[PDB]
């Protein structure tokens, strides 16, 4: 009986919860999606990324370092 | 009704009399009583309310529970009151007042609804109660033979017997044992202040035990601490209430100088002001230090370098206790600081128990005061131990007051509603149906006993009023054997006050309900 | 709740299947040829066993009840002015075909009558229409005239049960309506129920149909409800002896045995297969605790006396709620058919094992 | 995890649920017992007002939505129709046999225990009211169905009244008092018609020797007053001749519309001419009558009523020896109409009341009808007498027909409880506690009585218990069974001697149907209520 | 009611095995009459071994 | 003043009683006893 | 993205259903409030009107007023409805139902006021049979009894025209037991 799916509710408004393959899913589509975005940018015939900040200062940034790319976006 | 342009009292206002507010005065105590019938017992069980603020709280103890329920009825504020003044009067009974206050409205209801006058009701619940209070005083068994050994083992039944409808009754000769021996230290007063209880999670039931002198928690040591020795063989403990710390000497204090050499032999003055009180303490020849106020880092060191213990910041109550443990005096200064007033104990130890760290004072032969140190699995566990203790010890002090006592599980209720019926059966008439209600009314408790373990109380109920007319006072329910015995040779004994209490208290409260004839509520003022 | 009304209702109950199927060569009870009528009023003391029919419908002819001897007929067409299947219409053009129409209408209905009081029937019931009016005021007058008790707007579906009971063959043209086609009966009396609703009771057929009729009585709607559902478990009882007529004891005796064999059974294997039949023993200890619940006894020690008491050797040992303790029922009579164990140990291990074969959920 | 879309109560808590709604719902209605009960004004959302004390009324105008609630009010309404009298003891009891049930229930007895408890203590005081308790009503004549009437007549507005409303309803009860077939006497009441309308006291209420008539005569130029009234009852309107829905009217010739019009009508005049030929003097007809009609009418000097009711004219035509006659034809084929098909009242007239008539048809014979006319300050109180008047026509019914009658003012309660509080020491074990609560719950009618007069209510029910245990005691004592409540005085009486009596259905179907209701709602212990 | 096919069928449950349990007292009341209840309790008894 | 607009100007008791809304069921039933003595006799509703 | 979710509603359909049943109360008020809320959004000087209306106070009680659940379960539930909608002309209106209604006892006249129902706020409907048939708004543009009886009749909504009896006479409706006659 999981945790999420039992017919008295165990948690507080708003907090989820993901058992084995929800998770297994979760963790392999968002690995998969940080390993596509910094590739490209791999070897001499790499490409850069423009990185629009959403706040006020709008800073705009134009690079090619993995790094930098991950460092300066919204992860969940 | 009519409009009546402008009306007497304020708009809003709720009135309501006569017959059918009593018999709703009647049900809301039934409610009331309800909502703890299942704690009593040896198989009674725990209760859980949850508050505003989402913390829990379980308990057994009758009055915890009634005062967490946020009662509003005018009516049943009164079984809570009563159940709260029991636990403060006696300390146990707190489900047996609400139970059997319950219990007499619910008999005389019948009697209300055909008209008869509250009067006639609140007089026959008077002399009914004052006959049983004579007879519960005339039939209580005590021992005139001044013998320790008796009077222990006494409060160690009188002990079990209160603490067998909680969740340490698996321990309870244990914890009884304990109790009785924590209640003989005290002195004369046998103040509840001077018996400490702390709580430390993690850890077996068993594993709680009593302290022959005090112990306190840890109170944030300072840099240089962990330099200093944490065991002595024969300490002497210098008691103050100092802060030993570089401050100013005043609040209002300034200093004024024009020279460089003043401003020098100013610091130089602080400095030789802390250096002298710690010198005065430390030629007392004390080892340990204890101070309510804050001790500073340089003071710590200072200590520590002179193998010294030191502790700032102990609570009052436990520098109190430590001072009843010892044989010393708190002192607010140092100036004189003689053997008269500094403490004594064989062994003193900063041990760690369940991750915490603990001082332990032990081997204080002339020690008044104890520590229990409770261990449990959650917080609501160790709460719930502690109150249980707390009946134990209300009862045995209780007990050491006077020697007398009555066999439980129903068996004086029984005895009572015999000797009520066997009254009643005397009178004119109009009396003895509300006495032979008072009577019937008192067999709830083993009803309730049976109900709870899963009894016939039908059955149970027949064979004890059997044993009881045809001869036998101490025979109540046994629950482990699924019948009746001899409550009195199974030493399950209660002192004769918690009755005594229950039934004027339950007397008073039904009385006080059945004579309200009205109920006005008016409207609230600044709801917000 | 009729369990207090049972020295009434068991042998209504046995009576009414018995007298609706031949008691050899059946192999099954068609529960629709025993009519349940609900009638509020009274307790359920007053419950009958009507050989005949019972008729909600009210008599039309008011005057004329309780006529003996009843000639009972049946028709299906109406008796009303002429009226033919395709549109038709009568045009006047002359005064005198005025009053003709009238003339020859009455005419043609006191025909209609004559005919119908001539084979000797004195009491008609009249199937239900829609179309046209079934029953028109003039053969009303007419037909109480000839002293003949009129039954109206009697319901298609019924027809069946009302010919197989009092032997009326349907007539659906004037043409056929002859004697032959009547079904004699000894009486057909209107009776009232104490002011609770008037019952029309048609008691005594020569030659009865293998139909009976239940009137359920009680004091409000909800007990005569259960009144009905009761009676109709005790015939469906019934039922399930006819067909596997095999007998087995009950409270829980056969619940029990199962348990103790398909334990024993169990040992016998091996794997994960003996874990299963186990398990599935202990589940069928449960029906046992369940009826020594609910009756104040201790659930696990009953269990375990029965359970000792059927190793010894007593297949019949099983609670008694009377005593309260363990006896053998075949003394106190708590006998049910194998047809009822049997169908729900099948039918629950079939649902468990379609359950079983279910691995997700998808919302459409 | 039940997963059910709905509220759920189990155990105790619907069963102190399904009390508190029965016991609400007699407390609703205690207060209209006994002659020293009162009236209760009921005021609907629209703004019409009823006072009244019947029971039955009081239950089925309040709206009510708890089920066992509803079971006490439909249990109210099948007392009403069943007997007609005690549609309020019913409801008290019931409510009293469940509460104490629920009480054994709380103390661990089995449900089940107590159902057969109060079978076997229904069963054995029905028993011993047939066997003991009965007056055979042979012996006290014309008395016992006065008395009977006017203690029905207690406890409502014309109670006072009752020396001559009493003998106002016998006499009403006997006029249509017929003998069918197996030779017993049947009394078909509500076969009275009862006509209220305000004005004078009720001292002035009529009973009409004959039939009285809420309508008026169909124009002012017929008389309103016939003396050898010879009453021609029909139940077809008296109106221009409109052919059928299957038959059309296509002119060709022109010359023929002027004979189809004419004949249009010349068949109702037709029709008339035959039932005045035959000598009739009044007509009443179910359906209606045209001008032109009446004006045949009025010439003949005979009085023609339209718009009669079914029922009223099926009691004139049976009273008068008239034939409803819903067409004119014969066996042959014609339109006719026999003088033996009228009815005769030695005099038919049409009487004012109150700035309003109405037709009273006087003294019909080949049978005696009754009719009356109840006169009281506003409409509220004579609805309030029409009720009160059929309790007490119903009350005579039950006792003309079974002749037996018990003592009233709880005689009866109390001698029930003391033998079934002495015989349930012999049945079982349980079922005898549950055969002592129900001796204890019928008490409860003697309880209400003396509260209701501000007496001494236990006082006076232990006298009463013990006249009645001291007669059941000792064998030569049996002239105390009729103790009852005197509640004027508040002090017990000899019912049987002061008059106080009620027909023995009454208290037998109240037990009944009080002990099926109580075991219907006791036999409940878990509530669904599916989300609407 | 007593009757378990009745008290089945009159409320409704909303999930898959219940449903299944309700059609299986109906089925048992189709062709036995009685034992509607206990079929039921077979059945819940049956899978609640399966847990375990 | 009716609600319909008319003016009623009287001193007899009828009349005044019939043109007076009341929510109090005894006020109803005093209205229905003037009119009550209105249709009987015509005379004496302020009296009774 | 392609969840096809699994039994994920499923442990939420009571809290589902328990909105859903509160939703549809909603949505039936919106219904009925909006299905006309917006959606519309000498012979010749009449001699024998003030016969009419001397014919019309000759006989009282008050037309019926009713919040939005009154008004949806009074014409859910059970001739001829009419609703009047005022905010507080409307006296003239009042007068001329309340004048209406003892006339014609079939008719069902009622009032009810817009606040428990801004538009249509700032600046009379009639059912029949669950159904709007009548089709008139703001009837102040288009006034006394007899105005609003003939307004009404020429679209022909009044049903067609009593004695005054006594008091009364019925008391109940059931099986007969009338008057029998046997030797
Ligand atoms: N060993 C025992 N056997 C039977 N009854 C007991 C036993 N111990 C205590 N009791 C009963 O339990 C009751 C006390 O219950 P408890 O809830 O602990 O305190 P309170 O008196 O506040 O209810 C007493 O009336 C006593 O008679
Ligand atoms: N004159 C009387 N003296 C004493 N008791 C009476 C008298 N008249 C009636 N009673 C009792 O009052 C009880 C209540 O009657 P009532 O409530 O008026 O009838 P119902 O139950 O039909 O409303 C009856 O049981 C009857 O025995
Ligand atoms: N001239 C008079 N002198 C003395 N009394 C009078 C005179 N005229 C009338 N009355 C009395 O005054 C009362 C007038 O009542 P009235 O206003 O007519 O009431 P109602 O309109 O209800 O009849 C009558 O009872 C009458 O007896
Ligand atoms: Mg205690
Ligand atoms: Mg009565
Ligand atoms: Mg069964
Ligand atoms: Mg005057």
């Amino acid at each position: 009986a999981s945790l999420s799916l039992a017919p008295v509710n165990i948690f507080k408004a708003g907090a989820d919860e993901e058992r084995a393959e929800t998770a297994r899913l979760t963790s392999f589509i968002g690995a998969i999606a940080i390993g596509d975005l910094v590739k490209s940018t791999l070897g001499p015939k790499g490409m850069d990324k423009i990185l629009l900040s959403s706040g006020r200062d709008a800073s705009l940034m134009v690079t090619n370092d993995g790094a930098t790319i991950l460092k300066n976006i919204g992860v969940d | 009704m009519m409009p009546t342009p402008v009306i007497l009292l304020k708009e809003g206002t709720d009135s309501s009399q006569g017959i059918p507010q009593l018999v709703s005065n009647i049900s809301a105590c039934q409610v009331i009583a309800e909502a703890v019938r299942t704690t009593l017992g040896p198989r009674g069980m725990d209760k859980l309310i949850v508050d505003g603020r989402g913390k829990a709280t379980i308990s057994n103890d009758g009055a915890t529970i009634l005062k967490l329920l946020d009662v509003v009825h005018p009516a049943a504020k009164t079984l809570v009151d009563i159940a709260k003044s029991q636990d403060a009067e006696v300390g146990d009974g707190t489900t047996s007042v609400t139970l059997l206050a319950a219990e007499f409205l619910k008999q005389v209801k019948p009697y209300v609804e055909e008209g008869l006058h509250p009067q006639i009701i609140i007089r026959a619940f008077r002399t009914a109660t004052q006959l049983a209070v004579n007879k519960i005083k005339e039939i209580a068994v005590t021992v005139k033979k001044a013998d320790k050994v008796e009077q222990r083992k006494l409060l160690e039944k009188c002990a079990m017997t209160a603490l067998s409808s909680k969740l340490i009754s698996q321990q309870k000769a244990f914890f009884a044992k304990m109790v009785v021996d924590a209640v003989m230290m005290l002195d004369d007063l046998l103040q509840l202040k001077m018996i400490g209880i702390k709580k430390v999670q993690g850890g077996a039931l068993e594993d709680s035990q009593l302290v022959a002198g005090v112990a306190f928690k840890k109170t944030f040591s300072y840099a240089g601490f962990e330099m200093q020795p944490k065991k002595y063989h024969n300490p002497k403990i210098a008691l103050l209430n100092v802060e030993l710390e570089l401050k100013a000497e005043k609040d209002n204090a300034e200093i004024r100088v024009h020279t460089v050499e003043d401003y020098q032999a100013i610091v130089d003055a602080e400095w030789n002001i802390l250096y002298d009180k710690l010198e005065k303490i430390h030629h007392s020849g004390a080892k340990v230090v204890l101070s309510k106020l804050p001790i500073g880092d340089v003071a710590t060191q200072y200590f520590a370098d002179r193998d010294m213990f030191c502790a700032g910041r102990v609570p009052e109550e436990d520098l109190k206790r430590t001072m009843m443990a010892c044989g010393g005096s708190i002192q607010t200064s140092v100036n004189a600081l003689s053997a008269d007033v500094l403490g004594r104990c064989q062994v003193f130890e900063e041990t760690q128990i369940g991750g915490e760290r603990y001082n332990f004072f032990t081997g204080c032969p002339k020690a008044k005061t104890c520590t229990f140190i409770l261990r449990g699995g959650a917080e609501q566990f160790m709460e719930e131990t502690e109150r249980s203790l707390h009946d134990a010890i209300m009862i045995v002090r209780r007990a050491i007051k006077n020697d007398s006592v009555v066999a439980g599980g129903g068996a004086i209720e029984m005895e009572l509603s015999k000797y009520l019926r066997d009254y009643s059966r005397t009178i004119p008439g109009k009396q003895q149906l509300l006495i032979g209600a008072y009577a019937k009314a008192l067999e709830i408790i083993p009803r309730q006993l049976c109900d709870n373990a899963g009894f016939d109380a039908t059955n149970i109920l027949n064979k004890l009023r059997a044993r009881h007319a045809q001869g036998g006072t101490w025979y109540g329910v046994d629950i482990n054997n699924e019948d009746i015995a001899d409550n009195f040779e199974a030493f399950v004994w209660e002192p004769a006050m918690v009755r005594i209490n229950a039934l004027t208290a339950a007397s008073e409260a039904a009385c006080l309900i059945v004579s309200v004839d009205e109920t006005i509520k008016n409207p609230r003022s600044t709801v917000d | 709740v009729v369990s207090q009304y049972s020295s009434l209702l068991s042998p209504m109950s046995v009576n009414a299947v018995m007298k609706v199927i031949d008691p050899a060569t059946a192999t099954s009870v068609d529960l629709r040829d025993i009519k349940i009528v609900k009638k509020l009023g009274g307790t359920i003391d007053d419950c009958e066993l009507v050989e005949g029919l019972v008729l909600t419908q009210k008599v039309s002819n008011s005057g004329i009840t309780r006529v003996e001897k009843a000639k009972i007929g049946l028709i299906q067409f109406c008796l009303s002015a002429p009226k033919t299947d395709m549109d038709n219409q009568i045009v006047v053009s002359d005064y005198a075909q005025m009053d003709r129409v009238l003339r020859e209408e009455r005419a043609y209905i006191l025909n209609l009558v004559k005919q119908i009081k001539k084979t000797g029937c004195n009491v008609l019931l009249i199937q239900k229409s829609i179309l046209r009016d079934a029953l028109s005021d003039l053969a009303l007058h007419f037909l109480n005239k000839m002293k003949i008790m009129v039954i109206k707007d009697i319901e298609r579906e019924d027809i069946e049960f009302i010919c197989k009971t009092i032997g009326t063959k349907p007539v659906a043209h004037i043409d056929q309506f002859t004697a032959d086609m009547l079904g004699s009966a000894e009486l057909a009396e209107e009776v009232n129920l104490n002011g609770s609703g008037k019952l029309l009771k048609i008691t005594g057929c020569a030659s009865p149909g293998k139909t009976v009729t239940i009137v359920v009585r009680g004091s409000n709607k909800l007990v005569i409800e259960e009144a009905e559902r009761s009676i109709h478990d005790a015939l469906c009882v019934i039922r399930c002896l006819v067909k596997k007529r095999a007998l087995i004891a009950g409270g829980g005796a056969p619940e029990i045995e199962l348990a103790l064999r398909l334990t024993e059974y169990s040992r016998t294997l091996s794997g994960m297969e003996s874990y299963c039949v186990r398990a599935f023993a202990d589940a069928m200890e449960v029906i046992p605790s369940t009826l020594a619940e609910n009756a104040g006894l201790n659930p696990i020690s009953t269990v375990t006396e029965l359970r000792n008491r059927h190793a010894q050797g007593e297949k019949t040992a099983g609670i008694n709620v009377r005593k309260g303790g363990i006896s053998n029922i075949l003394e106190e009579l708590v006998v049910q058919p194998l047809l009822v164990s049997v169908s729900a140990l099948t039918l629950a291990t079939e649902t468990v094992r379609s359950i079983l074969k279910i691995d997700d959920v998808v919302n459409t | 995890p039940l997963s059910v879309f709905g509220d759920r109560s189990t155990g105790e808590t619907i069963r102190s649920q399904n009390v508190m709604a029965a016991a609400s719902i007699a407390n609703i209605v205690k207060s209209s017992l006994g002659p020293v009960g009162l009236d209760k004004m009921l005021v609907d959302d629209i703004g019409d007002v009823t006072i009244t004390n019947d029971g039955a009324t009081i239950l089925k105008l309040l709206e009510v939505e708890h089920p066992a609630a509803k079971v006490l009010c439909e249990l109210a309404d099948l007392q009403d129709k069943e007997v007609g009298d005690g549609t309020t003891s019913v409801v008290i009891i019931a409510a009293e046999l469940l509460k104490n049930a629920d009480e054994l229930v709380k103390q661990k007895i089995h449900p089940t225990s107590v159902i057969s408890g109060y079978r076997l203590a229904c069963k054995e005081a029905v028993r011993y009211i047939n066997e003991n308790l009965i007056v055979n009503t042979d012996e006290l004549g014309r008395d016992c169905l006065i008395n009977a009437a006017k203690t029905s007549m207690s406890s409502k507005i014309i109670g006072i009244n009752g020396d001559f409303f009493a003998n106002m309803v016998v006499d009403a009860v006997l006029a249509i008092k017929y003998t069918d077939i197996r030779g017993q006497p049947r009394y078909p009441v509500n076969s009275v018609n009862i006509l209220k309308a305000h004005g004078r006291s009720q001292m002035e209420s009529m009973l009409i020797s004959g039939y009285a008539l809420n309508c008026v005569v169909g124009s002012q130029g017929m008389p309103k007053r016939i003396v050898n009234a010879k009453i021609a009852c029909l139940d077809f309107s008296l109106q221009k001749t409109k052919m059928k829905l299957g038959v059309q009217v296509v002119i060709t010739d022109p010359e023929k519309l002027d004979q189809i019009r004419q004949r249009e009508s010349d068949i109702t005049k037709e029709r008339i001419q035959k039932i005045l030929a035959t000598g009739a003097n009044v007509i009443l007809t179910t359906g209606g009558i045209d001008d032109m009609c009446l004006k045949y009418f009025v010439e003949a000097g005979a009085m023609a009523v339209r718009r009669v009711l079914k029922r009223d004219l099926k009691r004139i035509a049976k009273a008068s020896g008239a034939t409803i006659l819903s067409t004119l034809a014969n066996l042959e084929g014609e339109e006719t109409f026999e003088a033996a098909m009228l009815g005769q009242a030695e005099e038919v007239v049409q009487e004012r009341i109150c700035d309003d008539e109405l037709i009273l048809i006087k003294n019909t014979k080949a049978r005696t009808s009754a009719s009356i006319i109840l006169r009281g300050a506003n409409d509220f109180m004579c609805d309030e007498m029409e009720r009160s008047l059929h309790d007490a026509l119903c009350v005579v019914k039950r006792v003309l027909e079974s002749k037996s009658v018990v003592p009233g003012g709880g005689a009866v309660e109390a001698a029930l409880s003391i033998y079934l509080e002495n015989y349930a020491t012999s049945m079982g074990s349980r079922e005898q506690l549950a055969i002592a609560e129900f001796a204890r719950s019928l008490l409860v009618i003697p309880n209400t009585l003396a509260v209701n007069a501000a007496q001494d209510s236990t006082d006076l029910v232990a006298k009463l218990r013990a006249f009645h245990n001291e007669a059941q005691v000792n064998p030569e004592r049996k002239n105390l069974k009729w103790i009852g409540l005197d509640l004027s005085n508040g002090k017990p009486r000899d019912n049987k001697q002061a008059g106080v009596f009620e027909p023995t259905i009454v208290k037998v179907k109240s037990l009944k149907f009080a002990t099926e209701a109580a075991i219907t709602i006791l036999r409940i212990d878990d509530l669904i209520k599916l989300h609407p | 009611t007593n009757d378990g096919a009745t008290i089945l069928k009159q409320m409704q449950v909303l999930h898959p095995a219940a449903r299944m349990l309700v059609e299986l007292s109906k089925a048992q009341d189709i062709e036995a009459g009685d034992g509607t209840t206990s079929v039921v309790i077979i059945a819940g008894s049956l899978l609640d071994s399966c847990t375990k | 003043l009716d609600p319909m607009g008319g003016i009623v100007m009287t001193n007899d008791g009828n009349a005044i009683l019939r043109e007076i809304q009341v929510q109090h069921p005894a006020a109803k039933s005093m209205i229905e006893i003037s009119r009550t003595q209105d249709e009987e006799v015509g005379d004496g509703t302020t009296s009774v | 993205e392609g969840i096809s979710v699994n039994t994920g509603p499923k442990g939420v359909i009571n809290d589902w259903r328990r909105f859903k049943q509160l939703e549809t109360e909603q949505r039936e008020e919106q219904c009925r409030e909006m299905e006309r809320l917006i959606k519309k959004l000498f012979l010749q000087q009449y001699r024998k009107q003030r016969m009419e209306e001397m014919r019309q106070q000759l006989h009282f009680k008050q037309v019926f007023e009713i919040s939005g659940e009154g008004f949806l379960d009074m014409i859910d539930k059970e001739i001829v409805i009419m609703v009047h909608i005022y905010e507080d002309g409307t006296e003239a209106m009042n007068g001329c139902m309340i004048c209406l209604a003892a006339e014609y006892p079939a008719v069902k006249f009622c009032k009810v006021k817009s606040s428990v129902i801004s538009q249509f706020t700032r600046n009379l409907l009639i059912y029949k049979g669950g159904e709007l048939i009548g089709n008139f708004v703001r009837v102040t543009d288009q006034f006394f009894a007899v105005d609003l009886e003939a307004f009404l009749q020429e679209f022909g909504l009044l049903p067609e025209k009593l004695v005054l009896t006594s008091v009364r006479n019925s008391a109940t409706c059931h099986s007969e037991d009338s008057d029998l006659e046997i030797d």
